[PDB]
RNA sequence: CUCGA
DNA sequence: CTTGACCTTCCCCTTGCTGGAAGGTTTATAATGGGAGCTGTCACGGATGC
């Protein structure tokens, strides 16, 4: 939904614009018993494929000039392990809920 | 003056500045761009603002959050002016003035004892060997047991047979405060004849705890020594325990 | 009635206009004949007499100008 | 002509030429009415001229005297002819004194063949 | 003094510093800021011999 | 100068390096007290002026300290324990120790 | 926890605060009032300048009780010509007489 | 001053995009007003070009100066900026290629730097916290109140200075006429300053040696067993 | 002493206290962790950074009690003296303490006996004041807006004089009679 | 990063975990605080909340 | 032994000793009590070994391994006989650059007569 | 911010 | 007490450059009005403004 809320955006001329198309959430490079040793974030890396495209200046409605389409690395997301005990440089923390 | 606004070097290697730097930076910034501004003749819109930016730059300096908006550093806090260090709770005067933070004290779980006297309140032998240190050096040179205060702290950080012997002269007719927080009224610090117990727990006489409003379940106390000899001579005469 | 310094900056620019292709071109051509006044009125004082000395005393020792231009 | 279109026509750094300007060597240069180095085709023969002396054997003070008999007119080419028959003269010099570390160091590199030994021909004669 | 430290410090030192207001460190408010002997317990006695030689 | 990690350490003689072993961190299984040296770090110290009377001390007899200072680590005061676990992180391009 | 003498802080020259920053405890005003109200002013002029905030006071007091000489040595507090100098950077002169 | 005027809206759309956190957003405008001060001057109209095409370097090189001269407390000179900001971009791009935090090793490979130049750039960042930030989550403990001043004497370095002082002030007195004085001021002790070899010789008699000699026997006589037991202790 | 007196500060007296006036908004050097010459934090201003040590290191070891290097203009004495030597600010425009405006009472307007809803009009480079009108159609403080001006000033001449800005409320401050 | 990692470790509701029992452990998790962003405080709450 | 008559039993000068000492390539001579240095017939040795790797054979920088694995008792034959005719081969390639040099300088003189008359070919031809 | 009196 | 001979460390100096640090000056299609943050306390005293 955060995604989707967001994307597709357009550029400013209406000459372009940036669709989404999926995210896949890659494996975490070091496990839980490791990242409690270093002091690293249990995380894992966040990728997601993104789709340009180039809509045509003189054409009315031309999306046929070029599809460009490739996966961006953005960010990290700090996952949970099996308990709710988020890692977070070595430290176990726990975010508590809310009531408002 | 430059050491009461300092610029310290952390262990790490970042610096760790106060925030008058950046008040007085930016007064003297646009004050310098004012100098500036006056001599390229620019036209009167420029210099109307500048001027009005260096005002907006002395009064961000004085007292900051008076004029307008606040001024905001890079953590997205408003910065702590010149008036903003004394007032409140965090100015020179309610907190650094008023009252302070003082050698020679302790703090320990207070536990009672029904053997004591009106008068007396145990001690922990670790306690006051860290409180009367320099009497115990003063004791320990005087005996010739050590020819100096470099040869006599050695003798304490091995605590030898003849250090407890010289506690026992050293504290014996040396009254010493017990304090209590929050500090409602006047019989909430109170001065007692202290002994040596073994332990880590100030033993308290039970009688005076309706005067501290103490219960034993995990209370603190704080322990102040008196060092001067008029000082001694007002813990037991104005605020000795059989005077209460 | 605001206390904000961006508001009334921008409410004193605000006050003038824009300018159009034509415009710059005439506040051009009045800068280039606001100095042309000093330029043709220098020529009556002896410090363009010495200006005129240093300038060719400079080059007798002597778009990018030929030289012949110069001499 | 500044002085980095200049280190393209020879190929002298561009430290070099203001090290060149520093010490006694070539011509000094104007000014731009700025603080910039101009560049005619004189101090150009005169780096030509220079590069060349420093690639074929003169040291810095005689081709620092072999700049300033070519700038002027007369250049009395006996002198001319003197400096360069000397510079080969020490040319000459060197290389008998370098064949003759040669000729020295040839006759004890002859044992030693390289086994795993404790002991060395060479390490024991100028210890 | 004995005003500046209780509240309204900006207030306060402004009233005091155009009227060129004189302070005299008469109560035990002041002694305790500027490290010196109140004028009441054991003080009482030696102020008395300050006061009177002046 | 950089700091190191040492065995010699000036000012302290043997009744505390007694459990240090060959590269300067204390054995796994050693029962320690307060106020015993763990690991054995020395730091340069510049150079600095010094009271006549010391000047005179220290031409009376040869002793003259190095540039090197001790700023060990040592156990706080009022603990027992047992060293159970030594854990060595280095940065990249470092020489390990004989321990590391 | 105990403590004699160790680690002042920067700007105040007052001792720091807390176990394991080894510091000592806060003698705040509700216990200047309790001494107020008790009349002992020797024990108030000495847990205000010698014993935390002077700067010429401890080391002068050190050696006296060292020395075996419980004498009281005042002077003015540090914090005290902090507060002078940052009254007077508003541009307001306060002095003494 | 009519041309300066009219295109006042220019500058502020230039400098809408320079307010990353080192100046305030007035100060950015009020060194672009300058950098178009400058610009006017110099924009010939003969060439058939309009004014935003010209104003807008002269806009954005006086932004980008004052950014780099001002907006910092401890003052990086210019051409440091542009070593730490090609490594930014250079980190910045190997983010999105690896999908891995640079390493410096790898990052000079990049650079072609050597790796000890990498590690002294790295240094120069991070500007100063400031000291009433709060460390926990709190807003009554700031990081002013954990500072530790080291430059204060340590009182029990202090006294003992002092006992040293009275038992070197003792032992001389042994010493009779000439190897007390000449001691004393030999190594500055209760003097001024320090006198070297010669200028003390020429206070005695003329003698440069004959001073060397005393010396000699003076710490001869301080260094047998008799008078030196009590300086043993102040050595360690 | 026996007494603490508090009153206004003349620039004469800010100048009294004053050791050198700062110029530039250096605070220290990045290589090096040294102060720089007329900064924040400048060694001839306020003092040595070592003890009887200069900048330079030409002189030390307390033979030179209280010589002035040649080269880097410090004064050696002790590094206590960097907490009581003030420096000060030449600032280009007079500028308002916010102290003596903003306070409730306003304190500059109960002198003045105008409102700070009409001070601050003229703080803010907004709307004129009049300080001296010799046609008496102008009163003392009577505020001007920006485009009645332009008719008060073709209508007069040169014949009144208004101001806008801090100078303004100085020269209001300065030609002022408090014993009329 | 700087945003998820600043909620993730700066927020008031990204607190230490209590890991000195295993009940201790299990009830920081079951805890409903209504304080934080979009909430009260503690010196603004009367009897009533 | 101190260094007074070392310099002239291997050869070299005072200053020369320390030099070699602090650039880091000999045993730190041992010191008695007054800063003085001493020496024993290892440094008499090496010094020797240094020196007459200066004036023929060796520059210092390569005159450095050979006094370190002079000491070594584990010294072996195979790591200075490269070493050795490597930079004969070295010099030998600058007996090849001092002859082009040689015949660059034998070419030019030649057909160059240096007489009363101006404008040699030669000089303004080797200047361009 | 969480905890203790 | 004296004289010359030796030691120490430290600063300057020798070519033919090269590496680096710190500072200043321009660049011409056309670009012309910001945005972040606040709302869930209560009780006064006292300026202030029709
Ligand atoms: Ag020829
Ligand atoms: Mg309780
Ligand atoms: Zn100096």
């Amino acid at each position: 939904a955060a995604f989707r809320s967001v994307f597709p955006i357009q550029s400013y001329s209406g000459n372009s614009e940036l669709q989404y198309v999926s995210y896949r959430l890659g494996e975490p490079v070091f496990d839980v018993q490791e990242c409690q040793i270093r002091g690293v974030t249990y995380s894992a890396p966040l990728r997601v494929k993104l789709r340009l495209v180039i809509y045509e200046r003189e054409a009315p409605e031309g999306t046929v000039k070029d599809i460009k389409e490739q996966e961006v690395y953005m960010g990290e997301i700090p996952l949970m392990t099996d308990n709710g005990t988020f890692v977070i440089n070595g430290t176990e923390r726990v975010i508590v809920s809310q009531l408002h | 003056p430059p050491d009461l606004r300092p610029l310290v070097p952390l262990d790490g290697g970042r610096f760790a500045t106060s925030d008058l730097n950046d008040l007085y930076r930016r007064v003297i910034n646009r004050n310098n761009r004012l100098k500036r501004l006056l001599d390229l003749a620019a036209p009167d819109i420029i210099v109307r603002n500048e001027k009005r930016m260096l005002q907006e730059a002395v009064d961000a300096l004085l007292d900051n959050g008076r004029r307008g908006r606040a001024i905001t550093g890079s953590n997205k806090r408003p910065l702590k002016s010149l008036a903003d260090m004394i007032k409140g709770k965090q100015g020179r005067f309610r907190q650094n003035l008023l009252g302070k933070r003082v050698d020679y004290s302790g703090r320990s779980v207070i536990t009672v004892g029904p053997y004591l006297r009106l008068h007396q309140c145990g001690l922990p032998k670790k306690m006051a060997l860290e409180l009367f240190k320099p009497f115990i050096y003063g004791k320990l040179e005087l005996r010739g047991l050590a020819t100096t205060i470099k040869a006599a702290k050695k003798m304490v950080e091995r605590e030898e047979a003849v250090v407890w012997d010289i506690l026992d002269e050293v504290i014996r007719e040396h009254p010493v405060l017990l304090n209590r927080a929050p500090t409602l009224h006047r019989l909430g610090i109170q001065a007692f004849e202290p002994v040596l117990i073994e332990g880590k727990a100030i033993q308290l006489h039970p009688l005076v705890c309706a005067a501290y409003n103490a219960d034993f379940d995990g209370d603190q106390m704080a322990v102040h020594v008196p060092l001067t000899l008029e000082a001694q001579l007002e813990a037991r005469a104005l605020m000795m325990s059989t005077n209460n | 009635r605001t206390t904000d310094p961006v508001r009334m900056y921008m409410r004193e620019m605000g006050t003038v206009e824009l300018l159009t292709r034509e415009g710059e071109i005439d506040i051009a051509k009045r800068i280039e004949d606001g100095i042309n006044q000093v330029q043709c009125s220098v020529a009556e004082y002896p410090e363009a007499i010495t200006y005129l000395l240093e300038q060719y005393d400079r080059v007798e020792a002597e778009n990018s100008i030929d030289p012949e231009l110069a001499r | 002509m500044n002085i980095s279109d200049v280190a393209k026509i020879t190929g002298l750094t561009s430290k070099a030429i203001r090290f060149y300007e520093e010490k006694g060597l070539v011509t000094p240069p104007m000014r731009s009415e700025n603080g910039y180095r101009t560049y005619t085709q004189q101090h150009l023969n005169e780096l030509t001229l220079l590069r060349q002396a420093r690639q074929v054997g003169f040291n810095l003070e005689e081709s620092g005297e072999l700049v300033n008999l070519f700038n002027d007119p007369q250049r009395h080419s006996a002198d001319v002819k003197r400096r360069t028959l000397e510079k080969v003269a020490e040319i000459e010099r060197h290389i008998e004194e370098l064949q003759s570390m040669r000729d020295q160091l040839l006759a004890l590199a002859n044992a030693c063949p390289g086994d795993d030994s404790a002991d060395c021909p060479i390490i024991e004669n100028l210890s | 003094i004995s005003a500046a430290s209780f509240q309204e410090t900006t207030r306060v030192l402004t009233e005091a510093a155009v009227a060129g207001k004189r302070d005299e460190l008469r109560g035990l408010k002041e002694n305790v800021i500027v490290g010196r002997l109140i004028p009441a317990g054991t003080g009482y006695a030696y102020h008395q011999d300050r006061m009177r030689r002046r | 100068g950089p700091e190191e990690i040492t065995a010699d350490i000036p000012n302290v003689g043997e009744a505390a390096l007694s459990k240090l072993d060959e590269s300067g961190i204390v054995y796994i299984g050693a029962e320690v007290t307060g106020g015993d040296i763990l690991v054995g770090k020395v730091t340069p110290k510049g150079e600095t002026q010094l009271t006549p009377e010391e000047k005179l001390l220290r031409a009376i007899f040869g002793e003259k300290a190095s540039d090197v200072k001790d700023s060990s680590l040592r156990v706080p005061n009022g603990v027992s324990g047992t060293v159970i676990d030594v854990q060595v992180f280095t940065r990249d391009g470092v020489e390990k120790d004989k321990r590391a | 926890h105990a403590r004699s003498t160790g680690s002042y802080s920067l700007v105040t020259q007052q001792p720091l605060g807390g176990k394991a920053q080894f510091g000592g405890q806060r003698f705040g005003e509700m216990e200047v009032w309790a001494l107020e109200a008790y009349g002992a002013a020797y024990t108030l002029q000495e847990m205000l300048t010698v014993k935390s905030d002077d700067v010429n006071g401890r080391t002068k007091m050190y050696k006296n009780i060292v020395d075996g000489n419980h004498q009281m040595e005042p002077g003015m507090p540090e914090s005290f010509n902090v507060l002078l100098k940052e009254i007077r950077s508003l541009g307001i002169n306060i002095e003494l007489e | 001053k009519e041309m300066v005027e009219a295109n006042l809206r220019l500058v502020i759309s230039i400098a809408k995009k320079y307010t990353n956190r080192g100046l305030q957003f007035l100060d950015l405008i009020q060194e672009g007003n300058i950098g178009l001060m400058k610009a006017v001057d110099k924009f010939e109209y003969r060439r058939g070009y309009k004014f935003s095409t010209y104003a807008t370097w002269w806009i954005r090189q006086a932004i980008t100066r004052s950014i780099a001269d001002q907006a910092r407390t401890i003052r990086i000179p210019v051409h440091m900026i542009e070593t730490i900001n090609k490594l930014n971009r250079i980190s910045r791009q190997m983010l999105q290629e690896m999908g891995r935090e640079p390493t410096p090793e790898e990052l000079a490979e990049r650079m072609l730097m050597p790796e000890d130049k990498i590690r002294k750039v790295l240094k120069i960042a991070k500007e100063p916290i400031s000291m009433e930030t709060p460390i926990g989550d709190d807003e009554d403990s700031h990081l002013g109140d954990f500072i530790e001043d080291t430059t204060l004497e340590l009182p029990l370095d202090s006294a003992t200075t002092e006992s040293l002082r009275a038992a070197t002030h003792d032992v001389l007195a042994g010493l009779t006429a000439r190897e007390a004085k000449v001691l004393r001021m030999r190594f500055g002790i209760d003097m001024n300053t320090d006198y070297t070899l010669e200028e003390v010789g020429k206070q005695f008699d003329v003698t440069r040696e004959r001073i060397r000699q005393i010396e000699a026997k003076a710490l001869r006589k301080l260094r047998h067993p008799s008078r030196s037991e009590v300086l043993r202790s102040f050595l360690d | 002493f026996d007494a603490i007196k508090i009153a206004l500060a003349s620039p004469d007296m800010i100048r009294s206290w004053s050791f050198g006036e700062v110029k530039k908004p250096e605070t220290i050097n990045y290589r090096t962790f040294k102060p720089e010459r007329d900064g924040l934090f400048c060694a001839r201003i306020f003092g040595p950074v070592k003890d009887y040590e200069c900048l330079c290191g030409k002189y030390k070891r307390l033979k030179h009690r209280g010589v002035i290097c040649e080269k880097c203009g410090v004064e050696v004495t002790q590094t206590k003296v960097r907490r009581e030597r003030m420096g000060h600010i030449e600032l280009a425009s007079p500028t308002a303490h916010i102290w003596f405006l903003k306070s409730l009472p306003s304190r500059i307007g109960l002198l003045l006996d105008m409102p700070l809803r009409d001070i601050e009009r003229v703080l803010y480079f907004e709307s004129y004041v009049v300080i001296e009108g010799g046609m008496t159609n102008l009163e003392r403080q009577q505020i001007l807006t920006e485009e009645q001006y332009l008719d008060a000033l073709e209508e007069f001449g040169d014949e009144f004089d208004a101001k806008m800005g801090a100078e303004a409320i100085q020269a209001l401050l300065k030609s002022m009679d408090l014993e009329q | 990063s700087a945003a998820v990692k600043e909620f993730f470790g700066s927020s008031q509701l990204s607190q230490f975990m209590d890991q000195n029992n295993p009940l201790s452990e299990i009830t920081h998790k079951r805890r409903i605080s209504a304080l934080g962003p979009g909430g009260l405080t503690r010196e603004r709450a009367g009897f009533e909340v």
